[PDB]
This record gives C-alpha cells, structure tokens and sequence, in this order.
C-alpha cells in the first residue's frame, strides 16, 4: 500500500503484426461506356443541353 | 528546485540579454560566433556557474536517473 | 452559354487520364514477353502477322496466298482475346 | 499487330471488317511520330494557346528561383517576423503558390 | 508529474507572449537560459582544466533536459538555440577559424554531440509522459 502511491497503470495491449478486413477489396468488371456529358447537371446551377 | 538553483535561475535571468535574435546564414559561422560570444558574455563569465549551479544540477539528474534505474531493476527482480 | 465549356473540360480530363492509364497498362503488358497477348510470340503465325503488318491499313482477306491459311483456324480464340486491346484503342480513338 | 489481327479474324467470322477499323487505323498510321503531326494540327488554335502560356509570365519564373534566393526571402518561416505570427498568410494568386512545378 | 508540480514560480515560464503565440526573440523563458549554459559548456577548455564530462557526467543534462521538457518548452528549445543554429550554419557553410581562442570546427563537433544526447534525453522522457484557436481578421 505504501509503495502503491507512486504506481499509475501502464497502457501495453496484445496485438497481430497485421488484421485484415472483413471483407476484402471484391474486384469489379470494366464496362465500356461513352463519353456522357450530361452527369454534371445537378451540380450546382446545372445548363441541361 | 524550490531553493538554491531557483536563486540562481533568478540572477542569471536578470543577467541574460533582453534580446537576442538568431542571425541569419549571410552573416557568417565565424560572425555567428562572435557575435553569440559577445551576448553571453556576462553568463560565459560568470565564476559561480560551472561549481555551483552545475554542480545543484547534476544532483537533480542523478536523483531522477537513480529512480529510474531502480524502478527498472526492481520490475527485473519481480520477473 | 449553351456551350458547356466547364462541364466538358470538366469530363474530358478524367477521361483523358483513364485512358492514360488503360494505354499504360496495355504497353506493360505488351513489354514483357511472358505476358503479351499469346499470338505475338507463336511461331506458326509468324508469318501471318508479318503479312498482316506490312499492309496494316489495308484488309486483304481473299487472296490469301496460303499467308493466312493458320489463322483462319484460330479466328474464334483471336477475336475472343484481343476484344480488349482493341476496344482500348478505339476508345482513344474516341476520346 | 494487334489492331490489324482482330480486325481479321473479325472480317472471316463475319464477312464484313468492324465499323470502326478504317478509322482507327487511319489513326494509327496517321500518329506515327506523333508530335510532328500535332505541330500541323495546332496551327488554328496557336493564338488562345500562346495567350494561356504566355500568362504563365507571372508564376512559373518567380516558382524557379534557387537555394539561395530562397534564403534570402526566408521562405516559408513562421518566425522570420514575430509579429506578424497571426497575420493570415495571403496572396491575390492563391491557386498560383502550390501548383505543381513539373505541371 | 510530482516533480512539475515543484516549478509553480513564475519565473520558470516567464510573461504572456508579445504577439499572442510565443516568445522568438526574447529570453524570459527557462530555456534560453539552459541554451546559454550549453552554450558556455559547449566551449573547448585547457588542457590544465576538466571538461563537463568529466567532472559531472549525463546527470547535469539529464536534469536540464526534464526541467525543459516538464514545463513543455521541448518544441520551442529545438527550434530557438543558439549552438543549434550555430551548427547548423557552419554546416552549411563549412568555415573554420579562431573566435576568441575558440576554434570553430572543434566547437561544431561538441555541439553535434551534444545535441545528440539531448535528443536522446527528450525522447525518453516524452516517451514517458505518453487547442487555443485564433480568430480570422474582421472586415472594418
């Protein structure tokens, strides 16, 4: 108890070099698709055609 | 802390320049030096300093480093 | 002010870095020779393909002259494969 | 090699050569040193490019400067002048300070 | 912490800043006053007399080094010192003379020593130890 005044506790946890997700980085296919230049048009004060 | 080298802290502030800029590159190493040289004056000439003010200090560290060092063998001995 | 200017500007720099970046990916993979296209470096078609380069712009199917004989086997596995190249190229073609 | 050989097997499948494949090859052998060609293309828009540029005046030679000139001015330090440490930093060419020297 | 409880003086930490951020070019805080004393230990001595080390070993440094760093001035002492800024000078420049029988390239080498040690020590102790926002100009 005497020697218990000038202790504080310590931060020190156990973890893994590495963690992974949960859920990885699931690939997507490419889809061509033509220049639209229409998808801007509800930014701001958009000009419709 | 409280008592002798809070005295000395004192008398050496009062004896320390007001002001002191740090030059810049174009005035030289060798003008840096005189020039640093030259400010401190009052404190690289103070007698008591390297006997007295040191000498409170080094108690001071080697208080804080011997509690350190017991604390790092006591935790060894608890193992 | 029907002009779009901004907008335009706006998508022609994304798309212009995408295919940066897709034309980028087809040279690399076209550098190494283990991992361009299996058709550049058989050497059955060798002489296909010389034929075929040294009159790129120019289709001369019929005619042939037996330089085409082996390709004319393989032509669903070709245009199976290359979609992609080619379809990368018409796409900066596009842009 | 490529673009000639889908091109092929396209036209034997099929009969007819794809719909893009003159095009595309006109490009092809159009773009073959391609900066000599671009250098003929650019003529008409030459004014409004050399306009854009010669803007640049004002930015790119003063964002060149050396070690040394850079010295001078204390680029960059909070403490050169004290008193001014609340002062916001600020300029009439914001965008200007931290464009990209190799754009 | 018990012992930055000890530096209640006001002397320690000296007067609100000038400008509102921090003191540059005044010397009202305890650590100018331990760059000076580095810098007067930091000198070559004679042959007939006994260097820092010598005499006192790390324990002098270790004591300045926590009374700095307790009371936060850790940062500005890095950054405002006057045989850091020496060092760093003539590391640019690469001169070396006599300074009032002080040889330059000697005293740049101690410095360097020096300031790796204090890096040492400060590293330590902060490892050990685990906002005033401003307002922008008003329009008149």
């Amino acid at each position: 108890r005497e020697i218990g005044i000038l202790t504080t506790n310590k931060n020190t946890s156990r973890t893994h070099k590495i963690i992974a997700p949960a859920n990885l980085e699931r690939p997507v296919r490419y889809i061509r698709k033509p220049i639209d230049y229409t998808i801007l048009d509800d930014i701001g004060h958009g000009v419709k055609v | 802390l409280q008592g002798t080298i809070l005295q000395y802290v004192k008398t050496l502030m009062e004896v320390m320049p007001k002001i002191c800029r740090l030059p810049r590159h174009e005035y030289g190493s060798p003008g840096i030096l005189e020039f640093f040289h030259h400010q401190l004056k009052d404190i690289v000439e103070y007698a008591e300093l390297k006997t007295v003010c040191f000498q409170n200090l080094r108690e001071v560290g080697n208080a804080i480093l011997f509690c350190l060092l017991i604390e790092q063998s006591l935790s060894l001995e608890e193992v | 002010s029907q002009q779009k200017l901004a907008e335009k500007l706006t998508i022609l720099n994304d798309r212009g870095v995408g295919m940066l970046t897709r034309l980028y990916n087809i040279k690399k993979a076209c550098g190494d020779p283990k991992a361009k296209p299996s058709y550049l470096i058989d050497k059955n078609l060798e002489s296909a393909v010389k034929f075929i380069v040294r009159k790129f712009p120019a289709v001369e199917t019929r005619n042939n002259n037996q330089q085409l004989a082996q390709l004319q086997k393989e032509k669903s596995e070709i245009l199976k494969n290359l979609a992609l190249y080619y379809f990368t190229f018409v796409d900066v073609m596009e842009f | 090699a490529i673009i000639g050989l889908y091109n092929y097997a396209h036209e034997m499948t099929h009969g007819a050569s794809d719909r893009e494949y003159p095009r595309l090859g006109q490009m092809i052998v159009d773009y073959e040193n391609p900066l000599k060609k671009m250098m003929e293309e650019f003529v008409p828009h030459s004014k409004s490019l050399s306009d854009a540029l010669i803007s640049l005046q004002m930015v790119y030679p003063r964002r060149n400067l050396s070690a040394d000139q850079w010295r001078n001015a204390q680029l960059l330090s909070l403490i050169s002048a004290p008193s001014t440490m609340l002062n916001p930093a600020q300029s009439d060419t914001m965008p200007c300070e931290y464009l990209s020297l190799d754009a | 912490t018990r012992i930055r409880s000890f530096l209640d003086d006001p002397i320690w930490r000296g007067p609100l800043p000038s400008n509102g951020v921090m003191h540059v070019d005044e010397c009202v805080e305890f650590h100018r006053l331990w760059s000076a004393m580095q810098f007067v230990y930091c000198i070559p001595v004679g042959t007939h007399e006994f260097t820092v080390e010598q005499c006192f070993g790390d324990g002098l440094h270790w004591a300045g080094c926590m009374i700095i760093v307790l009371l936060g001035q850790q940062r500005r002492f890095a950054v405002l010192d006057f045989c850091y800024h020496l060092l760093k000078v003539q590391k640019h420049d690469g001169k070396d003379e006599i300074i009032k029988n002080v040889p330059l390239k000697k005293m740049v080498e101690r410095i360097r020593k020096f300031q790796i040690l204090n890096d040492e020590i400060i590293t330590i102790l902060d490892k050990y130890l685990k906002v005033r926002c401003f307002q922008p100009p008003i329009h008149q």
